[PDB]
């Protein structure tokens, strides 16, 4: 029947860069839509034919050549997520969505200072915080079953015009040190390892 | 009985029969006059719908021009099932029949039509208030809509087999005092959408309410 | 968008029947129902145009029934729910073949037993002196642990006011026991302020975790407290 193919399936963009997202479809279309998902589908464009602009976003669909392009100009960290293309196709109705383009926007870190700090509970309980590392750094899962490691996120201190990446590690064990916490990750040689207290 | 089977229905017919007879709002009004329209076989009721997000007008299909001439501009009562999908090829809903002349057709007390039910041959009592009319001359549509509403709420007539619908074959009989019969097969659905399913009411068949009873034959086989 | 959906979250024991409701944009004659499983895109279930059901997908279980009961609104019934039914059920509305406007969705979690439902335990981890002396910035770590299902909403509150600047929560929670099918979840979040702001003892910092649990109509026969929709918080005050 009606087939939708989106490319690239996964996209890594540096903060401020531009990229073209592709949507290929098998038959002639009456409805074509581009969406952005955060679990709420944000309507970006309704474009079965022609060219449209919506700020930093632009789209174009060649109905005859059976393809649609989505342009993202000056990418932001908020642009991260999944981009969907959906068609209806001019027998039996079915509105088909593509697999999507998962976009990861890497924040521009002006002065990286990768460090691993031990943070104690507000009320013996502790947490290992890997922070100030460059956006390209990949945080891996632990080899151990009792050790929990989170994925990286970027926070924005708007008042200071400062951005920083962080990942968290913790264990129920007492043998858990922050120096061995992110051993399964390939971290910069200059990662700061301060001593507790 | 050469009754049509529930299994023989088209892909969306069962769900659309469920909508028409149990869920969908009906066009029920008294003292209405059709507006000027050059269209043959149809009556236009401009501004029929008050405070409806989809419709303003009601389009009534009667089939012939002889039926249209009898009711055009005339004072009329309306009782039938309306639909918007595939209507007029905007802000207009469609209906087949359900038209009766207003003047001198009202009763002092509402006639409760008795229902005689048979599930695989077994007789079962139906509450008397199920099928009721305020008209001397009533459309078959007015009676059928009320009868099929009770059948779905009680037996799941138009529910899937997985959703508890056990009735596979059915027959609705409108028995007139003079010994006259109007009988519709409960599963002899034309098409899958209301534009074709409701087409049975186009003839605008009208019958007498005085000493009229309903005979129903339901089968789980 | 203007399209409403209720409930926003739902927990059911496997084998129980569940019903969702969608209220579309009034002027829109078309109504769509979609299913979205983890990592995948929305999958078409069925669609209505006015009072009529136009099409239901060929690969749609006999356990599903979609109706338009009293005009505009639509209901989606799933009978005898199974683990595979755990998904985001999306509703969309349009004026014919034009632009589809989506609702916020219904998060459905099908559990083996309602005893597997646990609210989160929330803890706040105070900034380290080493971070303060090295960056002149202070990071607070919030740890929400042992919750099931992953129906959570994390927020930071500074002096009774919700903050959005200097904040990042994990993209998704992590499974505590990834081997178990009804494993409990853990979620972390960070709040970064200046060392100065943290050193002021007049400043209050609260991590709020909104949990979506069991309804009032749910039966509970356990020694512990009924895990209903609740807010679990952890707090810290500033120090020199
Ligand atoms: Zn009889």
């Amino acid at each position: 029947g009606i087939q939708v193919e989106q490319s690239p399936p996964d996209l890594i963009l540096q903060e401020g860069a531009n990229s073209t997202l592709r949507c290929n479809f098998s038959d002639s279309v009456n409805n074509l839509q581009w969406f952005h998902q955060n679990g709420q589908l944000i309507n970006l464009f309704y474009i079965p034919s022609g060219t449209k602009q919506n700020g930093r976003l632009s789209a174009t669909t060649v109905a005859t050549e059976r393809y649609s392009l989505l342009y993202i100009s000056s990418s932001q960290t908020t642009d991260s997520g999944v981009y969907f293309c959906a068609v209806d196709s001019a027998g039996t109705y079915k509105y088909i969505f593509g697999t999507g383009t998962r976009l990861k926007v890497l924040a521009n870190i002006q002065n990286p200072d990768p460090a691993v700090y031990q943070l104690r509970d507000s009320k013996d309980k502790s947490v290992c915080l890997f922070t100030d590392f460059d956006s390209q750094t990949n945080v891996s899962q632990s080899k151990d079953s009792d050790v929990y490691i989170t994925d990286k996120c970027v926070l924005d201190m708007r008042s200071m015009d400062f951005k920083s990446n962080s990942a968290v590690a913790w264990s129920n064990k007492s043998d858990f040190a922050c120096a061995n916490a992110f051993n399964n990750s390939i971290i910069p040689e200059d990662t700061f390892f301060p001593s507790p207290e | 009985k050469d009754l049509r089977k529930k299994s023989e229905l088209q892909r969306n017919a069962l769900s659309n029969l469920r909508q028409i007879y149990y869920y969908n709002e009906k066009a029920i009004t008294e003292n209405k006059e059709s507006d000027d329209q050059f269209l043959e076989n149809t009556l236009l009721f401009k501004g029929f719908f008050t405070g409806h997000p989809w419709y303003n007008d009601l389009l009534v299909d009667l089939g012939s021009k002889d039926a249209t001439n009898k009711y055009k501009g005339k004072k009329v009562d309306l009782y039938g099932a309306y639909y918007g999908y595939q209507c007029a090829g905007n802000k207009t809903a469609c209906m087949y029949g359900g038209v009766t002349l207003h003047d001198n057709n009202r009763l002092t007390e509402e006639k409760k039509v008795p229902i005689n039910l048979w599930i695989d041959g077994k007789q079962t009592t139906v509450p008397i208030d199920k099928v009721k009319t305020s008209k001397k001359e009533v459309t078959v549509q007015e009676l059928d809509l009320q009868a099929r509403h009770y059948l779905h709420g009680k037996f799941g007539l138009y529910n899937s087999d997985s959703f508890g619908g056990k009735v596979q074959r059915g027959l609705i009989v409108f028995h007139s005092s003079e010994g006259s019969t109007v009988s519709y097969d409960l599963f002899d659905a034309q098409g899958q959408y209301p534009d074709t399913l409701l087409r049975i009411y186009r003839d605008n068949k009208t019958i007498n309410s005085e000493n009229l009873h309903i005979d129903l034959y339901l089968y789980t086989t | 968008t203007g399209v409403s959906q209720n409930p926003r979250h739902k927990i059911t024991k496997r084998g129980q029947n569940v019903t969702f409701r969608c209220d579309p944009i009034s002027e829109h004659n078309r109504l769509y129902w979609y299913r979205q499983t983890l990592g995948q895109g929305p999958e078409f279930l069925t669609y209505f145009q006015n009072e009529a059901q136009l099409e239901k997908s060929r690969l749609l279980s006999d356990r599903f029934s979609a109706e338009r009961p009293k005009g505009s609104f639509s209901t989606l019934e799933i009978q005898r729910t199974e683990q595979g039914d755990s998904a985001m059920y999306l509703c969309a509305s349009s004026l014919g073949g034009y632009e589809q406007y989506f609702g916020p969705g219904t998060r459905l979690t099908v559990t083996e037993d309602l005893k597997n439902v646990f609210p989160p335990e929330v803890a706040v981890f105070v900034p380290s002196e080493a971070e303060i002396s090295h960056t002149q910035k202070a990071t607070l770590v919030c740890l929400a642990t042992g919750f099931y299902p992953d129906h959570v909403e994390l927020s930071w509150w500074v002096n009774g006011k919700e903050v959005h600047s200097g904040v990042c929560t994990d993209p998704q929670p992590l499974k505590e026991q990834p081997a178990l099918n009804d494993s409990r979840y853990a979620l972390s979040s960070r709040l970064r302020v200046s060392a100065t702001f943290w050193q002021d003892p007049r400043n209050h910092f609260r991590c709020q975790v909104q949990f979506y649990g069991l309804s009032e109509n749910d039966e509970w026969t356990q020694d512990r407290a009924k895990p209903v929709t609740q807010i679990v918080s952890a707090e810290a005050w500033g120090r020199a």
